[PDB]
RNA sequence: UGUUCACCCACUAAUAGGGAACGUGAGCUGGGUUUAGACCGUCGUGAGACAGGUUAGUUUUACCCUACUGAUGAUGUGUUGU
RNA sequence: GAAUGGAUGAACGAGAUUCCCACUGUCCCUACCUACUAUCCAGCGAAACCACAGCCAAGGGAACGGGCUUGGCGGAAUCAG
RNA sequence: CCUCUGGCAUGUUGGAACAAUGUAGGUAAGGGAAGUCGGCAAGCCGGAUCCGUAACUUCGGGAUAAGGAUUGGCUCUAAGG
RNA sequence: UGGAGCCGCCGCAGGUGCAGAUCUUGGUGGUAGUAGCAAAUAUUCAAACGAGAACUUUGAAGGCCGAAGUGGAGAAGGGUU
């Protein structure tokens, strides 16, 4: 429905952009019943909401 | 309220209206002459029509500017348009006629939508800002439809 | 009202 | 004040209202005068610009530069397959003008031809001439048909034809096949009226009406080009870079006093799509179509006295935005009017014709044949082939 | 790269403001806020310009 | 040369003369006149002046009517096409 | 015309001129291409200006008329310019 | 000029066309300032290395004066701690 | 139509009669569904929610800002944003 608020947070706990942040898409309605942290603590545990990795600049 | 022109026989005449709505006046003036006349079961379908493009709406009275189309030779017009927001207006007075007739015991599909009228409603107004610390006003021209329909058939 | 011409501008000037 | 220095002013008030033009096959505005002792002819056909190439010829004007040199020449093909007349159509003189009188139609009519009655075919139930051609099967209505030609016969001066093309014959999208009233001029009225009734659901080929190295006009509408300004439209100056609000441009429209701008004045509006009759292009080489005894005859078009191959005045790759020229056609010098693809209105000339080069007889040395869809090279396929050797697709 | 913010309300890089990094236990680079240097006391003779010995700066 | 005007070169068949709000700035340009800055000369006690010279100096608006250019259309002919 | 400074003068100048070399669509003489507009549509939506208005020729007239006189004439509603 | 970290949704809208005028970019045969008040505008020039550098001069400059040549990729060699 | 006061005659009294004042205050037209919503490259596909999606959100792709940032923090100013 709408996610800014759990993208916003996720951030926050992973330390990461929000760039970085990855909501599953297919359980979207799990992630909107989160709105505190630690609540979206346990569902990073669970591999709902993901750090994506860096985007690669090689060097080579 | 009291409409203008009360039906001939109002035993078999629905009724409907819609006060201060915001779409141009215009516009809505227009496709109210366009539909005028129709049997209702025509107007929804040519209403729907103007949504999609396939029919135009002529505008002959407020026509500064406005476009040529092939679509206005049917009317016997060369100006014409497709205004979506006063066709799916004046759908839902229609859809409201239907209702009403429907409520009172009438043929819905004999009613000839008999009276149409759209008047002038009191503006709204925002302002526009301008060259040289000027401020003009942007007015909304917004307004008020009623309509009659008939059984006739 | 509308700004039109400059102070030193003086539409119509015919010195 | 005057104008300081003169120069002549820019574009004919000739030409105009240069608007679009309401036809778009080109009308024969006047044919010739009918003297009544040569014997009778059509005067005009009506052909479709197919596209251009080369020419090589030795020229023979004696005293130029030019005398038994070989040139190369420009000219236009203009693909003419065989007219099928339709109808016949007397006129009157009156004081008022040239009142049409008597419209006979023939019996049968072609799907081509009805094709231009009717704006939707595919819709239509293509009832045109129905009622009509029963007049030809009865004794009421061949008795009525005796007594109109009978009556143009002593009454109507002019005679035309109606003819219409063989659209079924061209490479052309269309088969809504352009009908056209061409006059027959000759001898007495009656005479003329009997060789139009003998015509009558016949063809006419183009040899029949022109001839070679015949000076004739083509009757056309222009190519269009739109909306343009009027540094294109009438090829005024361009103002300088500095100019504030646009330079293609008129700068004075007019003068103060005559206070309304005037018709000579240049404006912007529709360039090209114009009627037009351009005059005195000579044929040089009227064109047999491909035809079979056995096996087809494609030479006979492009192949000369002198060069002897075995090609088609078909360039490689066609005629480019046209098609084959498989038809009999026309090959004039020059260009002329229209787009390809153009209906064409070739009409004999209304002018007696004796110059020293509009009686040249033309000998046509080499026909370029070159594809024009690029830098062409090779003349025709065969030779390629020669050149090249064998490719990897074989 | 970390890029790092002051870490009081004092924007502009003063005399006051003087700092240095320090990698944390946590991994972050930091900002602490240095003291200034303090000088050892000059002679009292006034003539011997080198600052005295055996005392703190 | 800001010039109109003028003169000279060159070509030409000829390099005739004029008008249109000294045609034509919501067509341009702004070189010149003709604001404000400044320089020189002459004049003025002076502020300042100079059909005396010099240099630097904002060129607005059209979507209204008409006109013209093109573009759809209009009344008539029963309708429609040719 | 002489510190109301005269005469000079390297270096410097978004200062004022003149010529030459190079370079060029400045021009002969214009053409084509691209983007954003203008264009048509949905939605939204101002302003200035406005005696009435809005086809001309000539006349006379406050001595250059849309209106008056005498002639020419006049055909709905509009679009882009 | 291109990229990662981080950040945005093209700056108060969309769609369909690709006319004239424009605004902003380009390119032009042959000529080369004939254009114009006036080379305005644009174009030439441009980096580095190696040569080479006039008048005049307050002897500092002028000076990147002017005018030339070279420049990529690859495989080696030599020289510097 | 409206729903609570008003007039004739004789006298007296006046802030006593509007077309104008580029009049004052308020309202409404034509212009006009017109000008316009063109600075800074850019969007596309799917799903979700939802009466309703060009614009919300999630995912995927393509792009830009390109550490003198369209990033991360403050000062002044704002004052609950
Ligand atoms: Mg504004
Ligand atoms: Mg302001
Ligand atoms: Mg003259
Ligand atoms: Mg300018
Ligand atoms: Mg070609
Ligand atoms: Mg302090
Ligand atoms: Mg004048
Ligand atoms: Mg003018
Ligand atoms: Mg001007
Ligand atoms: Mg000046
Ligand atoms: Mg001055
Ligand atoms: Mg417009
Ligand atoms: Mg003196
Ligand atoms: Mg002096
Ligand atoms: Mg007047
Ligand atoms: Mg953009
Ligand atoms: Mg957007
Ligand atoms: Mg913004
Ligand atoms: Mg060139
Ligand atoms: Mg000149
Ligand atoms: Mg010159
Ligand atoms: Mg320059
Ligand atoms: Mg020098
Ligand atoms: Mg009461
Ligand atoms: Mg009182
Ligand atoms: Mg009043
Ligand atoms: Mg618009
Ligand atoms: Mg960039
Ligand atoms: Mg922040
Ligand atoms: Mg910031
Ligand atoms: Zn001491």
């Amino acid at each position: 429905s709408m996610l800014r608020l759990q993208k916003r947070l996720a951030s926050s706990v992973l330390r990461c952009g929000k760039k970085k942040v990855w909501l599953d898409p297919n359980e979207t309605n799990e992630i909107a019943n989160a709105n505190s942290r630690q609540q979206i603590r346990k569902l990073i545990k669970d591999g709902l909401i993901i750090r994506k990795p860096v985007t690669v600049h090689s060097r080579a | 309220v009291r409409y203008s022109l009360d039906p001939e026989n109002p035993t078999k005449s629905c009724k409907s209206r819609g006060s201060n709505l915001r779409v141009h006046f215009k516009n809505t003036r227009e496709t109210a002459q366009a539909i005028k006349g129709m049997h209702i079961r025509k107007a929804t379908k040519y209403l729907k029509d103007v949504t999609l493009k396939k029919q135009c709406v002529p505008f002959r009275r407020y026509n500064g500017g406005v476009g040529r189309c092939a679509q206005a030779k049917q009317w016997g017009w060369t100006q014409g348009r497709w205004p979506k927001k006063s066709a799916e207006f004046l759908l839902h007075m229609l859809k409201n006629a239907e209702s009403n007739a429907e409520l009172k015991g009438l043929d819905v599909d004999s009613l000839v939508i008999e009276h149409i009228q759209v008047n002038k409603a009191p503006k709204m107004r925002r302002r526009t800002y301008r060259a040289h610390g000027r401020i003009n006003p942007y007015m909304s021209s917004p307004c008020h439809i009623e309509m009659i329909l008939t059984e006739k058939e | 009202g509308m700004w039109r011409f400059y102070t030193e501008d003086s539409p119509g000037l015919k010195v | 004040s005057h104008r300081k220095f003169s120069a002549p002013r820019h574009g004919s008030l000739g030409f105009l209202p240069r608007k679009r033009s309401s036809r778009h096959r080109g009308k024969v505005k006047s044919f010739p005068k009918d003297d009544p002792s040569k014997p009778v002819h059509l005067t005009a056909f009506l052909g479709y610009k197919a596209g251009m190439t080369h020419i090589v010829r030795e020229v023979d004007r004696p005293g130029s530069k030019v005398n038994k040199k070989e040139v190369v020449e420009a000219v236009t093909i203009v693909e003419t397959p065989p007219m099928v007349v339709v109808g016949i159509v007397g006129y009157v003189e009156t004081p008022r003008g040239l009142r049409t009188f008597k419209t006979v139609f023939a019996e049968h009519i072609s799907d081509e031809c009805k094709r231009r009655f009717y704006k939707n075919w595919h819709k239509s139930k293509k009832k045109a001439f129905t009622k009509y051609c029963k007049k030809w099967q009865d004794d009421a209505g061949k008795r009525q048909l005796d007594k109109d030609f009978s009556s143009m016969k002593k009454y109507c001066q002019v005679i035309r034809v109606l003819a219409h093309t063989q659209m079924r014959l061209l490479p052309l999208r269309q088969k809504k096949a352009h009908l056209m009233e061409i006059q027959v001029n000759g001898g007495t009225v009656a005479e003329k009226l009997d060789w139009a009734r003998e015509r009558l659901e016949q063809q006419v080929p183009v040899s029949q009406v022109f001839g070679q190295d015949e000076m004739i006009d083509v009757i056309g509408v222009t190519k269009g080009k739109g909306y343009k300004g009027v540094t294109s439209r009438w090829h005024t100056k361009k103002l300088p870079r500095k100019t504030h609000r646009g330079l293609r441009k008129v700068a004075c429209i007019g003068a103060w006093h005559p206070a309304r701008v005037a018709f000579s004045v240049a404006r912007a509006g529709q360039k090209g799509y114009h009627h037009r009759t351009e005059i005195n292009k000579k044929i040089y080489k009227i064109g047999q179509g491909y035809l079979i005894k056995d096996g087809k005859l494609i030479k006979n078009n492009a192949s000369t006295d002198y060069d002897l191959s075995d090609k088609s005045i078909n360039p490689l790759g066609g005629f480019v935005h046209y098609g084959e020229v498989t038809n009999d056609f026309v090959m004039l010098k020059g260009c002329v009017v229209g787009t390809k693809k153009r209906v064409l209105t070739l009409r004999k000339s209304l002018l007696v014709q004796t110059k020293r080069r509009a009686l040249e007889k033309i000998d046509l040395k080499f026909i370029d044949t070159t594809s024009k869809f690029g830098h062409g090279r090779f003349q025709t396929v065969e030779e390629k082939k020669a050149f090249m050797g064998p490719l990897k697709k074989d | 790269v970390q890029r790092l913010t002051y870490r009081r309300r004092l924007s502009y890089n003063t005399a006051s403001n003087k700092t240095r990094l320090s990698r944390t236990p946590g991994n972050r680079i930091v900002y602490l806020y240095t003291k200034k240097v303090g000088k050892a006391p000059k002679s009292a003779c006034g003539v011997c310009p080198g600052r005295l010995r055996g005392v703190r700066a």
